[PDB]
């Protein structure tokens, strides 16, 4: 419901946005305004925004 | 918004 993993690698274009590879697993902090969700990356505790079509839930 | 940006293509 809350833990997803990437699907695909992404490179960062700004700098609210984080990167990722492939099978990277995050929490979803907020997921209601849009298609771009804010979470926190598994591997570096870092938090920003992430494209919502590039992760599934696990 | 930050949230409601276009999405990036799938590769
Ligand atoms: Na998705």
């Amino acid at each position: 419901v809350t833990l997803f993993v990437a699907l695909y690698d992404y490179e960062a274009r700004t700098e609210d946005d984080l990167s990722f590879h492939k099978g990277e697993k995050f929490q979803i902090l907020n997921s209601s305004e849009g298609d771009w969700w804010e979470a926190r990356s598994l591997t570096t505790g870092e938090t920003g925004y992430i494209p919502s079509n590039y992760v599934a839930p696990v | 918004s930050l949230a409601r940006r276009p999405l990036p293509p799938l590769p």
